[PDB]
């Protein structure tokens, strides 16, 4: 049975198993993608290419990731544009940014964007964001307009552990964010 | 303890190449914030 | 940092997660490091860097690897030179071939080029191998002259399970080889 | 069920960089032979 896993409890400046792109860097502990500063883009990828399905047998992989992540906006009322976990072709590099979260370009279904993301979305884009305008978790596939959506209240500066996993049999994604309170 | 959870089928084989990369991607624009990640696990299986 | 593992039951024509060098290419199911053909080297390296020890804390990992390899020689008499699992700095290239198995260049402790290897040696090099000239397996560290060996009866064309582990709490490295019998 | 076995003290920390690569090499000179690897697992815990 082909399997692959890792786990990183702490980060550090020199980290040969990650590929920083845009403003991405590791401090002495945090892996920080953007400082409180405008019009940027942070991207980290796990160095190692991952096999998720195979075309000899056709099967898809069960998988789970887990990360604790803190968003900290020096304004309470003023925060954007988002954070995102995403799976992507092997050789992907950044895309159109700010509210596109450096990961998508168009707003209509783009097939050639071979890439799926899970977003935590701290800013309303009336162009495509849920009309109600609430901050949201969402499952994106090939456009920044999410296939699904979920209102969520950001707690600023709050450690928020999250699990995301995918059933190969039922073929369902799902996400869970949690706060201590 | 408050918690959110979303769910959805998404036919990965249909959509992504045989081999991927994962990572995070986080952006500011006009308005902004610190977006940092404290730790990371990931497992996968393939029958 | 804590936990890296994988497992690979078959090797597939393209392996985005493996860095080949030399004649190393992956056939339909196997990984061929060498063809029955004079004067080559082949090396294949897990793509992911791997944090064996941490200055931050001082702890060394312990790890366990496992493979099956086969050595299939046209004439059970004139075979050479060997095979070898190795742990080397993060961007090694083929070292001297033949007797040095593309991992070393010297009979001498060369602190500099900083690699250790478990060697399944199949050719007597009068110059450094144990002298009774029997094939052998060896733990090599900064030398092609193993700090230690067992004599070892080769079985051409037949599969060997090998298990290697390092216990980090006593720095003992142990190799085991097995044939169906 | 012929078996071979061998262990030894190797100060890894004093021999090898904080970050390494694992791998196989096989080699031929005057005499040769095929060297193939069939399957490969690896697991490391750094606690
Ligand atoms: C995937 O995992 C469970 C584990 O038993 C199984 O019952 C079912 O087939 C799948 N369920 C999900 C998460 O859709
Ligand atoms: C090294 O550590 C254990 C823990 O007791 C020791 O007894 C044994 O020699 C080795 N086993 C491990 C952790 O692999
Ligand atoms: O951060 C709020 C907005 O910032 C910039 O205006 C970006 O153009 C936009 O994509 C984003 O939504
Ligand atoms: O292959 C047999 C032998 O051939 C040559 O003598 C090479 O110098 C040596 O490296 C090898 O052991
Ligand atoms: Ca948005
Ligand atoms: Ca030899
Ligand atoms: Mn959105
Ligand atoms: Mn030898």
């Amino acid at each position: 049975d082909e399997i692959t896993s890792f786990s990183i409890p702490k980060f550090r400046p020199d980290q040969p198993n990650l590929i920083f792109q845009g403003g991405g860097y590791t401090t002495k502990e945090k892996l920080t993608l953007t400082k409180a500063v405008k019009n940027t883009v942070g991207r980290a990828l796990y160095s190692l290419p991952i096999h998720i399905w195979d075309s000899e047998t056709g099967n898809v992989a069960d998988f789970t990731t887990t990360f604790i992540f803190v968003i900290d906006a020096p304004n309470g009322y003023n925060v954007a544009d988002g954070f995102t976990f995403f799976i992507a072709p092997v050789d992907t590099k950044p895309q159109t940014g700010g509210g596109y979260l450096g990961v998508f370009n168009g707003k209509d279904y783009d097939k050639t964007a071979q890439t799926v993301a899970v977003e935590f979305d701290t800013f309303y884009n009336a162009a495509w964001d849920p009309s109600n305008g609430k901050r949201h978790i969402g499952i994106d596939v090939n456009t920044i307009k999410s296939i699904s959506t979920k209102s969520w209240n950001l707690q600023n500066g709050e450690e928020a552990h999250v699990a995301i996993s995918f059933n190969a049999t039922t073929n369902v994604l799902s996400v869970t964010l949690l706060y201590p309170n | 303890l408050t918690g959110y959870t979303l769910s959805e089928v998404v036919p990965l084989k249909d959509v992504v190449p045989e081999w991927v990369r994962i990572g995070f991607s986080a952006t500011t624009g006009a308005e902004y914030a610190t977006h940092e990640v404290l730790s990371w696990t990931f497992l996968s299986e393939l029958t």
